[PDB]
């Protein structure tokens, strides 16, 4: 009080020094209950994979497909996520969300990158430059590599010009690279393009091919499908918590609610716009929401000339959680029997600390307000 | 309507509290009108504009 | 091309290793950068991998649990903190680096090679 | 072609907000109150899309089965297609091509073209009930409302008031400018067609969130 009044000496009154407001603790998350599991996992569980002449842009939408069971997959080599930190691909998908597949032959997955042309970049599949989206190359040896060699996938080795970037090349015609014309009857300058990857039990990790799918991001304007899943904690009540529901986000002490939602709102407002109710997406449940409390504090005197003890008024809170409300634990020990004692008085204005209650009735002296006043008659009374 | 002089006053304040309340929910020329998503979506050197 | 080790299997009692490699040979922030290891039954199998920037890395089924891996953008340096050591982690370690990441049997440079030997 | 007043029909939930008896007022696109629309009742000419369409009908016999929309219709852009099979309901966004004359004990199927080039699928489950529907396309997204009502009237459409809660969204994000209907053919039906614009209005939510009357704030001097 002497520091907000500028002075050292204060006459009898009631003056308001400052604020204060509960603080959150948990932070919870809830969001919807995912279940919508892609059928990602025979294109990790198949025997026999895209072609490199024949992978399909095989467009996988509508479902989330998790990629936390890749990083713990136990079989990656060379998984890349360009763009984005694979780290930070489940969080945030982007849109444009097609997807490709093929068991390449590894001594050149190094090659397979932005920016990067060679052989298997120029006429079997490359990278575009700034590519958005994860390239991942792992080991695939023990299913895609039967007696004498798996050649299960051939592959376009000659090719008329250098591929773009992301264009699955599936051609039957040979590479021309002379003058003098093949009859059909392959000839000296005929060139069957379409070779066999040998992928033998006897090559190997590199010789051997590295499954490489492609989780290819573009941005164009259409609405984004797949995505990775989302965490949620459980859910508390009856505390000043922070929250974020399935996109909106807040502070406040979440309870039991009595209003009754049609089976298609999310949330309510009132008049003003204010959000006051949610539905939880994993038990449909309406919860209300109220502010954390906060408020002012007054200090009551007699006036330092006469005596030197104080009151506190903590204005319209619940008189028990006023050790809490401001940090007592924080203040010093001299504040500390300021917020809890034997003097403890719950008054339609609020919270008062350190004034005795008394049956009778006098003439005010010290107004706080409903009828209830304060004063000092050697201890302050109220 | 006897007792409109007090009706009034009471009406009055009201509706100006309401006022007050709902131009929160306005942008003034921001990307957003709810902080967070300025915080969020944007970076320190130019949130603060 | 100068890619060289460090450590050693000096355990007293229980307890851990850090291995302090760096490519003092050709610069350090544009090849993703593994450590891999050779038991004296085994090859060199990989252990851990980290990206161009340091960021993006996964490490080997083995390894996912306590041994931590970090490289530096800059100061051409780079740890891995072995951490509570095991036995079948007494190995020859080679830090390497190449233009991808993780588990290549071709690398560009591989490391001088830490015998660390994790004993009883 | 024999139009025929709208008696304060076709009003939506525009979001998915809860209010407890209040009156919000909001600007979006509607059907004004006291329109005439077109009224078909056999009949499937191609009509325009125009930013929104509403959609009534009441028949005994389940002679409309679904809709056809697109820009071309034919095998050059994609198109997408609704149509019920008294068990479920079809929904494809596939590159078809285009029919003259489409329409389906039972013979049916006459409606198809060819199917290559497709891009998603959505099968799901589905005097009489007027049944009535709100189409609208926006943001990449195609909206759907509908609602059902017991009816006894003859070749009207019955007065009162009713909202139209929404049923489905689409990711489908293409473009649009005409459609068509679908009849099945077996040798009485009932077809009305509106279209929206921007137009405010007010809404008045009761005590359990249900909207139960509003007012268009362009119809008269004394609305505004
Ligand atoms: C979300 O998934 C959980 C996982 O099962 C569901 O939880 C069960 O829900 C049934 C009712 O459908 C209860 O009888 C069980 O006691 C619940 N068990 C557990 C472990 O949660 C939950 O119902 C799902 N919610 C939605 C909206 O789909
Ligand atoms: C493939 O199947 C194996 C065993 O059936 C399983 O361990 C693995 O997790 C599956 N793949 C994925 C991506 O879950
Ligand atoms: C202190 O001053 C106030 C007014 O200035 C006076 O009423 C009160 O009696 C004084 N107290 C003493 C102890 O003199
Ligand atoms: C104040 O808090 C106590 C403690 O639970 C509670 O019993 C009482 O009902 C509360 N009263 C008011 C007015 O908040
Ligand atoms: C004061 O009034 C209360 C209320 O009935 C009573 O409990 C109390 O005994 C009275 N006397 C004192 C000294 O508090
Ligand atoms: C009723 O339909 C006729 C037919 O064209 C039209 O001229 C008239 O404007 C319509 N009535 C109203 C109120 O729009
Ligand atoms: C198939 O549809 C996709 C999607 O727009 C388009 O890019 C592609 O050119 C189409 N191909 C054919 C042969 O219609
Ligand atoms: C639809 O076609 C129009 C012109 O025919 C074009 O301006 C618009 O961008 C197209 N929209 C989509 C989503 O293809
Ligand atoms: C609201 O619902 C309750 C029961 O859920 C019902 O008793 C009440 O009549 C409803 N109010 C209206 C206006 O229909």
């Amino acid at each position: 009080t002497k520091c907000t009044l500028k002075s050292f000496t204060v006459e009898k009154g009631i003056y308001q020094t400052s604020n204060f407001r509960v603080q959150p603790t948990e932070s919870i998350v809830r969001f919807p209950n995912i279940t919508n599991l892609c059928p990602f996992g025979e294109v990790f569980n198949a025997t026999r994979f895209a072609s490199v002449y024949a992978w399909n842009r095989k467009r996988i939408s509508n479902c989330v497909a998790d990629y936390s069971v890749l990083y713990n997959s136990a079989s990656f080599s060379t998984f890349k996520c360009y763009g984005v930190s694979p780290t930070k691909l489940n969080d945030l998908c982007f849109t444009n969300v097609y997807a490709d597949s093929f068991v390449i032959r590894g001594d050149e997955v190094r090659q397979i990158a932005p920016g990067q042309t060679g052989k298997i970049a120029d006429y079997n599949y490359k990278l575009p430059d700034d590519f958005t989206g994860c390239v991942i190359a792992w080991n695939s040896n023990n299913l895609d590599s039967k007696v004498g060699g798996n050649y299960n996938y051939l592959y376009r080795l000659f090719r008329k010009s250098n591929l773009k970037p992301f264009e699955r090349d599936i051609s039957t015609e040979i590479y021309q690279a002379g003058s003098t014309p093949c009859n059909g009857v392959e000839g000296f300058n005929c060139y069957f393009p379409l070779q066999s990857y040998g992928f033998q039990p006897t090559n190997g990790v590199g010789y051997q091919p590295y499954r490489v799918v492609v989780l290819s991001f573009e941005l164009l304007h259409a609405p984004a499908t797949v995505c990775g899943p989302k965490k949620s904690t459980n859910l508390v009540k009856n505390k000043c918590v922070n929250f974020n529901f399935n996109g909106l986000t807040g502070t406040g002490v979440l309870t039991e609610s009595n209003k009754k939602f049609l089976p298609f709102q999310q949330f309510g407002r009132d008049i003003a716009d204010t959000t006051d109710a949610v539905r939880d997406p994993q038990t449909l449940e309406i919860l209300d929401i109220t502010p954390c409390s906060f408020g002012g504090v007054s200090v009551i005197t007699p006036g330092t000339n006469t005596s030197n003890q104080v009151a506190v008024l903590y204005q319209d809170v619940n008189c028990t959680e006023v050790p809490v409300a401001i940090h007592a634990d924080q203040l010093t020990p001299t504040w500390r029997v300021y917020s809890t004692g034997s003097n403890v008085f719950q008054t339609r204005a609020g919270c008062l600390i350190g004034a005795e209650h008394v049956n009778n009735s006098y003439e005010c002296d010290i107004p706080i307000g409903a009828g209830i006043c304060a004063s000092y008659q050697t201890s302050i009374i109220a | 309507s006897a007792l409109g002089k007090l009706q009034d006053v009471v009406n009055q304040n009201a509706q100006a509290l309401n006022t007050l309340v709902k131009q929160l929910s306005s942008n003034f020329g921001a990307i957003s009108s709810v902080l967070n998503d300025i915080l969020s979506r944007l970076d320190p050197p130019e949130a603060e504009v | 091309v100068q890619l060289v080790e460090s450590g050693g299997g000096l355990v007293q009692a229980g307890g851990s290793l850090r291995l302090s490699c760096a490519a003092s040979g050709l610069t350090f922030s544009k090849y993703a950068m593994g450590w891999f290891r050779q038991a004296p039954g085994k090859e060199r199998k990989f252990v851990a991998t980290i990206s161009w920037s340091g960021d993006s890395a996964f490490y080997a089924d083995s390894v996912k649990g306590r041994f931590t891996i970090s490289r530096d953008n800059a100061r051409n340096t780079v740890y891995l903190q072995m951490n509570s050591l095991k036995p079948e982690d007494t190995a020859v370690y080679y830090c390497a680096a190449d233009r991808g990441m993780g588990y290549g049997d071709f690398m560009d440079y591989w490391g001088q090679g830490t015998s660390v030997t994790a004993s009883s | 072609p024999a139009y025929t007043n709208s008696f304060t029909r076709g009003v939506y939930y525009p979001d998915k907000v809860f209010r407890s008896s209040v009156l919000h007022s909001t600007q979006d696109l509607f059907l004004p109150f006291f329109s005439n629309v077109t009224w078909f009742h056999f009949d499937n000419p191609v009509l325009p899309f125009n930013d929104g369409v509403y959609f009534a009908s009441t028949e005994k016999s389940n002679i409309i089965r679904g809709w056809i929309f697109g820009t071309t219709l034919d095998s050059k852009t994609q198109s997408l297609l609704i149509v019920n099979n008294a068990t479920n309901v079809v929904i494809k966004v596939c590159e078809f091509q285009f029919c003259n004359d489409p329409f389906l004990m039972e013979s049916e199927f006459r409606v198809y073209s060819s199917a290559n080039n497709c891009t998603f699928e959505y099968v799901s489950q589905p005097f009489k009930n007027l049944r009535e529907f709100v189409f609208k396309n926006i943001d990449g997204y195609f909206k759907i409302y509908s609602k059902h009502t017991p009816i006894n009237l003859v070749r009207d459409l019955p007065q009162g008031f009713s909202a139209l809660e929404p049923l489905v969204d689409l990711p489908i994000g293409i473009n649009i400018t005409r459609f068509q209907t679908l009849l099945a053919l077996h040798r009485a039906a009932a077809y009305y067609v509106g279209y929206l614009q921007p137009r405010t209005f007010l809404l008045k939510y009761n005590e359990n969130g249900t909207i139960t009357d509003a007012v268009d704030c362009a119809l008269d001097p004394l609305s505004e």
